[PDB]
Order: structure tokens, then C-alpha cells, then sequence
């Protein structure tokens, strides 16, 4: 709507009978194919991310932005808990590291 | 010609892939939009009368 | 050409075969006047812009 | 105003006006400088047509 | 077909020309609501899988495959449940500029835009992504947790296959 692209701004600019809008937006500049998954499964207890996506890069999984990857190890802080490991249907093993 | 769709694409659908970008552009698009037409108005004694 | 107006001199030429003169959409702007050879411009009684 | 609107009570804003609020009292005629009078009795009284 | 043709059309043909010029004028104007419509992004997408969204059926809504039309089973009902020079002395029907074949083929792209990728499909290049972590977005866009989506996905999935049934009775049945 506003440009193409994640909106940051819009400058508008006069013209004679008319405005024109210079509009600053973020594109995703390269793709790079991972691995996902919805939970992890960690002693017994299903944990989901408070924000973000899993990823996985060869066997080691960290969760991260939709728009950035800056993965970041997870943690207890990083997702929650809730429910139990049976009834998510495409759940993987891995470890929750807690600080 | 025949009126362009666009840019054809593809990509793969799957339950177990995700894509994250991994670098980022910032880009100053250009829109260009009309806001007033020139005012007009007519004078009823110089239509009719002359 | 009977009207009532306001007269006004004005540096327009005609061709010995012209005598009336007609402006852009069919008004009658210029004419020639006989008894001197000098062409009058013909301009609105009322300007009207009021 | 109130003429052009055809109504004597008028609202604020602006209202185009128009109405002959000169009215010409002068005539003025001006034709060449011919005075002869034209053949007409000759066309119509010639003995024959 | 009246004679002194050149001479009428002389005195009065700007005119007509006008009131052309404004019929004109509503007809690009169509075109442009149809263009401000049914083109947001002009990336085109196809969608190989049927049933692979988180157990979502989408057999009748996405365009069914081997079939010369590019039209999807509802788009079929929808088409065929509305019914429609000197004839008109000289009214006359433009076509449209886009085409119902291409219609079908934008709604077709949005569709598995849609599907394949979320929102991120308008921004730029297509990112791919489950229905399913589509869906737990979407359910925290709204308010409710995630946790709830994969604890009852497959209730979620019926409900929807079911729904869109419904729609597809009311729709194949006179009404
Ligand atoms: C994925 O990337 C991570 C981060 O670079 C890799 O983890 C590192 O791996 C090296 C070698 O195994 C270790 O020395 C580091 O301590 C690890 N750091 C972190 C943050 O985990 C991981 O090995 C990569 N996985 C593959 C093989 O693709
Ligand atoms: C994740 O780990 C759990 C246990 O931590 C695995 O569950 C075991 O699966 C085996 C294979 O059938 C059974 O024999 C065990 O009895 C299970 N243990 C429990 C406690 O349920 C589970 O299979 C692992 N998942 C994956 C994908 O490897
Ligand atoms: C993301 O893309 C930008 C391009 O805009 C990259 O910046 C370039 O980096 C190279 C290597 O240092 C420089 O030679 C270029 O001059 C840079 N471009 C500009 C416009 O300054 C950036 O490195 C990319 N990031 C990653 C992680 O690949
Ligand atoms: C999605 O729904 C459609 C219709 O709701 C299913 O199409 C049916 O397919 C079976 C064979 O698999 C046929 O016997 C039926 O006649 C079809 N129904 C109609 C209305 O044509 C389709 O199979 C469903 N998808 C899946 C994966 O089961
Ligand atoms: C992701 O995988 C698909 C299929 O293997 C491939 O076509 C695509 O190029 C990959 N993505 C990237 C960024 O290489
Ligand atoms: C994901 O899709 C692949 C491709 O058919 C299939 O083999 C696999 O069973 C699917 N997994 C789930 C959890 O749906
Ligand atoms: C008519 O006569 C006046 C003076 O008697 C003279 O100034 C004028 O030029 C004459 N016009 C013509 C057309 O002869
Ligand atoms: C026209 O000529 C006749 C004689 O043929 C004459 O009697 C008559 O009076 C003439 N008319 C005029 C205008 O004098």
C-alpha cells in the first residue's frame, strides 16, 4: 500500500497539482532454505516460542526473527511452556538450555 | 503483446522448510499522486449575453 | 452589427476582404470600422467576475 | 446577490454575482460615408423589364 | 444511414463526441477498478501440493489441475449460477481489458501466495512457510496463544473442510 516492500517511512513532496510520496521500505534481500519445526520437546514438556520461528542449521537448532536471521540459542526466556509433547503433531527432540 | 501477469515465480511448499533472509535492502520507492484539478467556474452574463 | 459593448483599440490587421472579425469560440472580437479604416476590438459591457 | 441567489435571505460565504448592473443609456451609429441614393427608381420604374 | 451524413455529423457530432468521451472515461475507469482489485502484486505462484497445508482441504477453492481453464470448482458455480450495433442503434459493449481467464489467473496467484507464504508474498521475494506456523501467527495476531492451534489442529481442520462443504452446498443448490 505504502511503496513496495516492510514500510519504514514516507516523505510527501509538493508538485503543481499533485503530491509525491518518496517511500522508505525494507526488502528481504537474500533466502536461505532451513529446517523448522513448531515445538521442542524437552523433559517431558512441550515448549513454543514467544517470538520467532525454530530453525535448524545440520543438526543444531536455534530460534529466530521471520525478517532477520540472527539466531540465538534457546532458552527458558526465549519460549513457553505449555502442554505436553503427544498432542503437537510435528515436534522434534532437542534441549532447552536455561541461564 | 499480450498483458503481462508479472514476473513469473516458484517456490516449494512443504511442511518442514522455512525461509529467513539473511541480508536486507533499504529501498526509496517513488509514488506519484494527482490532488487537485485546475479550478474552473463559468461567468452566466458573458455565456448568455455576450 | 448591433450590440452593446465597450470598445477598445487593438493592433489586429485584416485583409481588404475582411471585414468582420471573429475570436476563438465564434465571438465577435475585432471589427472595421467605416467611416475610419482603424480596427476596434469589441470587449463586454460587464466583466462579470464579481 | 440576493437576485442571483432568488431569495432574500443569503447565508454566509461567497456568491458569483450576476445581473446588468450597468444598463447603457447611449446609442451610437456609425455608417460610411455614402449618400448617394441607390438606382431603385430605375429598376423598378424602367419602361421595360 | 439517413443521407447529408457529412453535414449532421458536422453540426452536431461534438456533441455525441463528448458524451463518447465520458462512456469512455467509465469504461477505463472499470478497467482501473478492476486492475485496482485483482492486481496487488503481479508475482505469479504455482502450488504443487493438494494436501499437505496442516490437513486443510483446499481441493475446490485453489484451481483444480489438467483442465484448460484455470478456473477452481467454486469459480465454476460462481459462473455458472449468474445468468446474463444495429441492434442497439449504435450502443455498443466493450470487452473488458482483463480478460476472466486472467481474472481467475491473479486470484490464483494471491491464492497460493497466500498459502506458500504468509504476508510476506507482497513485500518481496516469496519466503515459504508451513499453514500450519501461518496459522499460529495469525492466532497471535489475534490474541489467543499458539499452544492452542497444535493442541486441537485437527479439530481446527475439520471445522474448516466442513465449513467450506457447507459453502459449497449452499452455493450448488438453486437459492
Ligand atoms: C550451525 O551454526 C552454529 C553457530 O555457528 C554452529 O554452532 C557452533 O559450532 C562450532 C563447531 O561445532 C562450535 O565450536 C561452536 O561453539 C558452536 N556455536 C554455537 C552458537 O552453537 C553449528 O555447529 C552449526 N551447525 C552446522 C554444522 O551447520
Ligand atoms: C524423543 O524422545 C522420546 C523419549 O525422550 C522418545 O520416546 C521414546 O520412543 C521410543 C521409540 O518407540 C520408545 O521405545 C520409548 O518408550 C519412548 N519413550 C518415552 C518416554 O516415550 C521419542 O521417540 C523421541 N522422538 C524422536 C523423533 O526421536
Ligand atoms: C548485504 O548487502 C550489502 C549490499 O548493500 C553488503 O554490503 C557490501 O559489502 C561488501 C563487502 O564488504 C562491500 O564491498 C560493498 O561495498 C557493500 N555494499 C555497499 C552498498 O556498501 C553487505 O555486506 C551484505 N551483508 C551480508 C551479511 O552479506
Ligand atoms: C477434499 O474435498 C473434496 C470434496 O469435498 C474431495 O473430493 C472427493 O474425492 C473423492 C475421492 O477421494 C470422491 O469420491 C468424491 O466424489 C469427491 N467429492 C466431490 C464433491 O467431488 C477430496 O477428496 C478431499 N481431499 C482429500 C485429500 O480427501
Ligand atoms: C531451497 O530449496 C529449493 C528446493 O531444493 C531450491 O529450489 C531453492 O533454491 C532453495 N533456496 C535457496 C535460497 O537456495
Ligand atoms: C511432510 O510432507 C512429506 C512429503 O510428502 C511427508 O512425507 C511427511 O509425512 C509430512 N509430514 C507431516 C508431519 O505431515
Ligand atoms: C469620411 O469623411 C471624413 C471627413 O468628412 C473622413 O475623415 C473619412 O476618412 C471619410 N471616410 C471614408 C471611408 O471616406
Ligand atoms: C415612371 O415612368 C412613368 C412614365 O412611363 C411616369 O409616369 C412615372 O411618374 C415614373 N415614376 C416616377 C418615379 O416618377
Amino acid at each position: 500500500f505504502c511503496g513496495k516492500g516492510y514500510h519504514l517511512m514516507s516523505f510527501p513532496q509538493s508538485a503543481p497539482h499533485g503530491v509525491v510520496f518518496l517511500h522508505v521500505t525494507y526488502v528481504p534481500a537474500q533466502e536461505k532454505n532451513f529446517t523448522t519445526a513448531p515445538a521442542i520437546c524437552h523433559d517431558g514438556k512441550a515448549h513454543f516460542p514467544r517470538e520467532g520461528v525454530f530453525v535448524s542449521n545440520g543438526t543444531h537448532w536455534f530460534v529466530t526473527q521471520r525478517n532477520f536471521y540472527e539466531p540465538q540459542i534457546i532458552t527458558t526466556d526465549n519460549t513457553f511452556v505449555s502442554g505436553n509433547c503427544d498432542v503437537v503433531i510435528g515436534i522434534v527432540n532437542n534441549t532447552v538450555y536455561d541461564p | 503483446y499480450t498483458m503481462s501477469l508479472g514476473a513469473e515465480n516458484s517456490v516449494a511448499y512443504s511442511n518442514n522448510s522455512i525461509a529467513i533472509p539473511t541480508n536486507f535492502t533499504i529501498s526509496v520507492t517513488t509514488e506519484i499522486l494527482p490532488v487537485s484539478m485546475t479550478k474552473t467556474s463559468v461567468d452566466c452574463t458573458m455565456y448568455i449575453c455576450g | 452589427l448591433t450590440g452593446t459593448g465597450v470598445l477598445t483599440e487593438s493592433n489586429k490587421k485584416f485583409l481588404p476582404f475582411q471585414q468582420f472579425g471573429r475570436d476563438i469560440a465564434d465571438t465577435t472580437d475585432a471589427v472595421r470600422d467605416p467611416q475610419t479604416l482603424e480596427i476596434l476590438d469589441i470587449t463586454p459591457c460587464s466583466f462579470g467576475g464579481v | 446577490t440576493k437576485c442571483t441567489l432568488k431569495s432574500f435571505t443569503v447565508e454566509k460565504g461567497i456568491y458569483q454575482t450576476s445581473n446588468f448592473r450597468v444598463q447603457p443609456t447611449e446609442s451610437i451609429v456609425r455608417f460610411p460615408n455614402i449618400t448617394n441614393l441607390c438606382p431603385f427608381g430605375e429598376v423598378f420604374n424602367a419602361t421595360r423589364f | 444511414d439517413s443521407t447529408e451524413c457529412s453535414n449532421l455529423l458536422l453540426q452536431y457530432g461534438s456533441f455525441c463526441t463528448q458524451l463518447n468521451r465520458a462512456l469512455t472515461g467509465i469504461a477505463v475507469e472499470q478497467d482501473k477498478n478492476t486492475q485496482e482489485v485483482f492486481a496487488q502484486v503481479k508475482q505469479i505462484y504455482k502450488t504443487p501440493p493438494i494436501k499437505d497445508f496442516g490437513g486443510f482441504n483446499f481441493s475446490q477453492i485453489l484451481p483444480d489441475p489438467s483442465k484448460p481453464s484455470k478456473r477452481s470448482f467454486i469459480e465454476d458455480l460462481l459462473f455458472n449460477k449468474v445468468t446474463l450495433a444495429q441492434k442497439f442503434n449504435g450502443l455498443t459493449v466493450l470487452p473488458p481489458l482483463l480478460t476472466d481467464e486472467m481474472i481467475a489467473q491473479y486470484t490464483s496467484a494471491l491464492l497460493a501466495g497466500t498459502i506458500t507464504s504468509g504476508w510476506t508474498f507482497g513485500a518481496g521475494a516469496a519466503l515459504q512457510i508451513p499453514f500450519a506456523m501461518q496459522m499460529a501467527y495469525r492466532f497471535n495476531g489475534i490474541g489467543v496463544t499458539q499452544n492452542v492451534l497444535y493442541e486441537n489442529q485437527k479439530l481446527i481442520a475439520n471445522q474448516f473442510n466442513s465449513a467450506i462443504g457447507k459453502i459449497q452446498d449452499s452455493l450448488s443448490s438453486t437459492a
